[PDB]
């Protein structure tokens, strides 16, 4: 993606989706690799497109630390000089970023810099998701299933769950939570120069407060663990929220993931095929141009079966 | 196709066998030596040296004359200087190599050492097949080169790609040809005549061969041709090549030939050709002509793109109700909500098949038809969010419908229990049995 | 003067009043006599098209007067015996003067220099600043440089600068890399400096009577070269530092500017030269059509000397001489010219040039490629040296065991990757199985076998460490008299061909 931006020589007034779809991939694809050095990847069209795109959207922070990347680099004379301008110039630009930029970490509800090394925040240990199609953060958190709870029976139980925590005024934690959240709200925000904490603790639920928990745990030992939730936990969620990422058709029983998303109104798709995430504007958008999934190059599902004997 | 015939001239029908004779392994064979056709006789055998008899065909007397002929062994050829104790030296290491005795071999090299007698060392380990020495004189070459080689090509099944590779970096092209045929490995050979100079022989060699790489191979020709300047012969092999779309106006760009280029985009007639044409155009503010190619390559959202620029939305108007592009309409939609255009937007969305922004954004600004009319097409999310949002609303009744004609039927039975109708709620009862026998007559 | 050969149509400005400093910009022009400054506009502003006549825009005058003028496209610096000023040409309405630069010192400005978007002040204390127009902030400060500073010249864009400093000195400053680069071999009484459009690398330096051409490098491995450029008949005997190439200027006659190696040369009646450099001068001569074979190797010559290595390796592919192939391809080496050099090598006829040549175009790694450079050319020292300012040390530990030194190569591999350590102590057995030492073989082979028995993880490597080591201390206790363990331990170990070997 990078490499076919930067080909084609840039527009001087171009869109600003695409421009910040070209920085998102830019970005992601840094923090992605860093100093790997595999083979294919040169490290210097994604520093150039990525001080290019941040000169053309602020992003001081993250064109300075690339423009001295790039500076430790070496580059066809035709580039030399224009980087040591924009950087003389962006010498006078304020810093501190520009705000409404950096990603958003669950489970921390704090701020954190667009390069922080292999794509994970400094608060917690836990890795990002990111829609193939815009490269955009999405809201997904990972969890745990016990054991002893089987995941075939597991479906049926958080469908009856889910059912049965709505017309049913006797007790149920769902509503419960909702309307302790909409009771009490804490929304405390506070300022730094590249970090922003954001205190928003308003929704009590178990599940934030295992949650919570868990973290201070974390932090307390310093290192990662995923959370482990019990029956209850998993009694008190519902059904479209669950993204669970399968490996089935490859092999029976290898491993699988289970991951919920904190916002309920922002809808994903998932392709188990390839099992990965996708916005559903993007992904229809795409699939309405093309027939075939864009990484995982299969046949879509709204198409009859095309694989037949004479494509076999 | 004839190659046995001319190669009879020189080349005669005696040839030279040397053995290394001793009680303890009898006999065994050194080395072979294929004697030429002016070589008339052997003359005798000396320890630096091999003298024949060779005739004197070009005298033009009656009496043609015989002149002696003086050779150095294979283990000699190169090493003119000074040549006075290490001959016990090599005789020595070869009459232990014939018995394969390391150690000993390895002592009576000890007391000497030199470069050269490394080199000639690690040919002659070539010639016998052994590993485990030649790479030991590799590293006392003090040679970082061959041994980069060596690390680089170990990772390899075939013991004979790295005998060859050996050759390569003793420089003796012929030998590792015939390693390489004996192996039955091309692709390895054919990057070796790749890089050698001959590419149309490695062109041909490839495409009786492997066939595979004649992709690389091609593309690997016309970068050279590029090297070389041959504008036409790049562009000829980049359309012989996988790609062409791409390099040739990058390579035109480089050179800097713009007619050239426009004459061969004149020629190929391409949409691609004619988008990258087009952008070149707006980048060097030629707005008329980057349009017209822009038509010719029909991508109306760079028209739309471009009229929004001049803020002339007339025209853009104009080709989206023309053309009805989808993605032309987004953009437009995404214009209008700066301009305050918000009817004509949330449609513009509606019809570029973009359900949740124009369903949430007419749900905050309260339209009611719009949103069910898009979410009875949309997906099963877009109902359900919809749904959500008129339970959420004054009129749930609409929102029970809504259920009924969605993925969720569960909820609409739950919801007929909780309005406690009894018309509605025997029909979403006939529902979910039909659901649940349709589930049933899956598999069981 | 856009053309070449040919002169444009002059345009006519009228005047009343005599001027004694001329200033031209990209639109305006500004006429100076004393306390008297005089703008001049074509059309107003956006593209030319047709030009207009001369327009008083605004007639200004000062307490002082005006010792220099510069005009570049927008703005204007007006230079009076103790202080500069700034002004706007265009528009006359803004009744807001421009901020006064310079500080509580008010001293007069040694050095003034206008760019696209910079400017550039020099004081009398030794003190450059670089200012921002539209933002009017110091963004760039240097305070010490150096002992003393008398004149500046900046580039047109502002990249680089060159500053003269007393008993004739020269420096090179960077703004970006704030730091200074001292100078060799300049005259003590050059007045200016002419930079070239085509490249900024090559500019060159007005002597009173002669023209000095210098280049900036920084391809150069190691180092970032400036040297005048010398001239040499010689056939590749010799590369030492010689007398610089000097081009003979006419008594009382300005060059204007260079560019595209074409110098705008001014003589009495209103003469314009192209002329040339006596170093681009014999480049254009040549046409290489058929010529001789001293004058293409002189084109040869000048085109290393040049750095156009694109003639280079044409002027190398008329003459089949492989020493000419093999110089070539060094120095195309030694420039990081790696395409050039791998022409060059492949045209002498040689293919472990060109293996690695390939492998090194794959990494486009900045000290990787510098030391992989070195350790291919020349020594090996420098090479580990670049290899440790990597950030891969482990190809520098394993360049050292290359070399099969031991004295440096343990004690790096115990410096920075000491888990490395039983594989390396491996081949120092051999050596020490080469030298006779039968003794030192014993401890160092028990030393490994309890360092690989230490670490369980990845048996495949320790088994095959395990059995060589066996096979080492088998052979050596055979050699020392200990027969009974060296025939047992020969009894354990299952790999026939080293059993045979050791029955040997
Ligand atoms: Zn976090
Ligand atoms: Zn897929």
């Amino acid at each position: 993606k990078v490499q076919s931006f930067v080909d084609e020589p840039f527009l001087p007034l171009s869109g600003h989706a695409y421009m910040l779809n070209i920085f998102n991939a830019a970005r992601f694809a840094i923090n992605k690799l860093g100093n790997r050095q595999l083979y294919g990847v040169q490290h210097s069209y994604l520093y150039y497109s990525l001080g290019k795109v941040s000169k053309q959207l602020e992003g001081y922070k993250t064109a300075r630390i690339c423009y001295e990347k790039l500076a430790s680099y070496k580059i066809p004379t035709e580039w030399s000089e224009e980087i040591e301008l924009s950087t003389l110039l962006i010498r006078s630009k304020p810093y501190s970023d520009q705000e409404s930029l950096l990603p958003i970490c669950n489970r921390c509800y704090n701020q954190n810099p667009a390069l922080t090394e292999g794509n994970r925040c400094s608060s917690c240990m836990h890795q990002f998701q990111n829609c193939f199609i815009s490269f955009e953060n999405l809201p997904l958190v990972e969890f745990k299933l016990d054991p002893k709870i089987t995941h075939k029976r597991f479906i049926e139980l958080i469908n009856s769950d889910k059912s049965k925590t709505q017309p049913n005024k006797k007790k149920k934690k769902a509503n419960d939570g909702w309307q302790e959240s909409h009771q009490g709200d804490q929304q405390v925000l506070t300022f730094n120069n590249s970090p922003q904490k954001g205190g928003n603790d308003n929704e009590s639920s178990p599940f934030l407060d295992k949650l919570n928990e868990v973290f201070e745990i974390q932090q307390t030992t310093q290192e990662y663990i995923p959370v482990t939730l019990d029956e209850n936990i998993v009694s008190s969620l519902s059904i479209d929220e669950v993204y669970w990422v399968d490996y089935t058709k490859y092999c029976y029983t290898a491993e699988i993931k289970y991951y919920k998303s904190m916002l309920t109104d922002i809808p994903l798709k998932n392709c188990q095929e390839c099992g990965t995430f996708y916005i559903l504007d993007e992904y229809e958008f795409e699939i309405s141009k093309t027939q075939k999934c864009p990484f995982c190059r299969s046949v879509d599902e709204r198409a009859g079966p095309q694989k037949d004997v004479f494509d076999f | 196709s004839r190659n046995e015939d001319d190669d009879e001239k020189d080349k005669s029908n005696l040839e030279f066998y040397t053995f290394f004779v001793t009680s303890e392994n009898g006999i065994r064979k050194q080395d072979q030596y294929q004697l030429e056709s002016s070589i008339e006789a052997v003359f005798a055998i000396d320890i630096p040296k091999l003298y024949f008899i060779k005739r004197n065909k070009k005298t033009n007397s009656s009496g043609q004359n015989y002149k002696i002929v003086e050779k150095y062994l294979n283990d000699f050829v190169g090493l003119e200087k000074i040549d006075n104790q290490i001959k016990e030296a090599i005789m020595n290491f070869s009459f232990y190599l014939t018995m394969d005795n390391l150690d000993e071999a390895y002592k009576s090299v000890k007391q000497i050492q030199n470069p050269s007698i490394w080199e000639k060392m690690a040919s002659m380990c070539v010639k016998t097949k052994r590993i485990d020495v030649a790479e030991i004189c590799l590293g006392n070459m003090r040679f970082a080169r061959g041994s980069k080689a060596i690390r680089e090509q170990k990772k390899e099944p075939e013991l004979d790609a790295q005998l060859a590779m050996v050759a390569i970096q003793l420089n003796m092209k012929d030998e590792a040809v015939k390693l390489y045929e004996q192996s039955k490995r091309y692709d390895l050979y054919n990057k070796m005549l790749q890089a050698e100079g001959n590419w149309e022989k490695a062109i041909q060699i490839s495409e009786n061969h492997d066939r595979i790489n004649l992709k690389n191979t091609y593309y690997r020709t016309a970068q050279m041709y590029e090297v070389s300047n041959n504008y036409e012969q790049a562009i000829l092999y980049y359309e012989k090549s996988g790609t062409h779309v791409k390099e040739v106006p990058r390579m035109l760009l480089e050179a800097g030939q713009t007619e050239q280029l426009e004459r061969y985009i004149i020629d190929k007639n391409e949409k691609p050709l004619f988008k990258w044409w087009a952008q070149y155009l707006e980048s060097n503010y030629r707005i008329e002509l980057a349009v017209k190619f822009y038509r010719q390559s029909e991508d109306y959202d760079q028209m739309v793109r471009l009229f929004l620029t001049k803020n002339d939305v007339q025209t853009a108007s104009s080709i989206c109700s023309e053309t009805n592009n989808s993605a032309a309409c987004y953009i437009l939609a995404k214009y209008l909500e700066m301009n305050g255009q918000i009817p004509e937007a949330i449609q513009y969305y509606w019809k570029s098949q973009h359900y949740t922004q124009a369903v949430r954004l007419a749900r905050e600004k309260g339209m009611d038809n719009e949103v069910m009319s898009i979410s009875l097409q949309g997906p099963n999310q877009v109902k359900l969010q919809s749904a959500a949002y008129f339970e959420e609303k004054g009129f749930k009744q609409k929102a029970v419908e809504l259920y009924k004609k969605g993925g969720n039927l569960i909820k609409a039975y739950n919801l007929a229990q909780e309005e406690k109708l009894y018309d509605e709620a025997k029909q979403i009862a006939r529902q979910i049995e039909q659901e649940e026998d349709q589930r049933n007559k899956k598999r069981d | 003067t856009s053309r070449i050969n040919q002169i444009q149509n002059v345009s006519s400005i009228n005047l009343e009043t005599e001027p004694g400093f001329l200033s031209l910009g990209l639109y305006h022009l500004a006429a100076g006599i004393n306390n008297n400054v005089w703008y001049y506009l074509w059309l107003d502003q956006k593209r030319n098209g047709i030009i207009k006549g001369g327009e008083m825009i605004q007639k200004r005058d000062y307490l002082g007067s005006v010792k220099d003028i510069r005009l570049n496209e927008f703005w204007a610096a007006v230079l009076t015996d103790g202080k500069c000023i700034l002004h706007t040409i265009q528009p006359n309405n803004n009744v807001k003067d421009q901020k006064f630069p310079q500080i509580e010192t008010d001293k007069a400005i040694s050095g003034i220099g206008l760019t696209n978007d910079f400017l550039i002040m020099l004081d009398s204390s030794g003190k450059i600043r670089y200012y921002h127009l539209e933002d009017q902030q110091f963004v760039v400060e240097y305070k010490p440089a150096d002992c003393q500073l008398v004149k500046i010249y900046p580039n047109f864009s502002g990249t680089r600068v060159v500053c003269f400093d007393n008993k004739g000195s020269a420096y090179l400053f960077e703004p970006a890399q704030e730091q200074f680069y001292p100078l060799e071999h300049f005259p003590q009484r050059a007045e200016k400096v002419l930079w070239d459009q085509k490249d900024p690398n090559l500019f060159a330096v007005l002597q009173n009577d002669t023209l000095i051409t210098f280049i900036i490098n920084k391809n150069n491995i190691n180092g970032t070269l400036i040297q005048p450029v010398k001239e040499l008949l010689a056939i590749e005997d010799i590369k030492n530092p010689g007398p610089p190439v000097q081009t003979i200027l006419d008594r009382g006659v300005k060059p204007l500017t260079l560019s595209n190696g074409l110098l705008k040369c001014f003589t009495p009646s209103g003469s314009i030269n192209g002329q040339n450099l006596t170093s681009h001068s014999y480049l254009g001569s040549y046409k290489g059509r058929d010529d001789t074979d001293q004058g293409h190797y002189r084109f040869f010559l000048q085109n290393l000397q040049l750095h156009k290595y694109n003639n280079c390796l044409i002027a190398a592919q008329f003459l089949h001489n492989a020493v000419l192939y093999k110089e070539l391809g060094r120095k195309a080496l030694e420039f990081v010219d790696l395409d050039v050099a791998l022409k060059s090598y492949q045209l002498a006829g040689s293919l472990s040039m060109v293996m690695t040549i390939q492998s090194f175009q794959h990494i486009n790694e900045k000290n990787i490629i510098y030391g992989n450079i070195a350790m291919i050319l020349g020594q090996y020292d420098l090479a580990q040296e670049l290899f440790l300012k990597s950030s891969q040390p482990i190809l520098a530990l394993e360049m050292r065991s290359d070399i099969q030194d031991y004295l440096t190569a343990l004690n790096l591999a115990k410096s920075i990757a000491p888990q490395e350590e039983p594989f390396i102590c491996r081949r120092l057995a051999f050596q020490i199985e080469n030298q006779g030492n039968n003794q030192e073989a014993r401890k160092l082979y028990e030393r490994a076998v309890l360092n690989k028995d230490d670490r369980p993880s990845d048996r495949s490597k320790i088994d095959n460490h395990n059995q060589l080591c066996f096979a080492g201390i088998s052979r050596t206790s055979i050699k020392l008299g200990d027969i009974q363990r060296g025939v047992t331990i020969a009894k354990e170990l299952i790999d026939n061909n080293i059993v045979i070997e050791i029955a040997v």
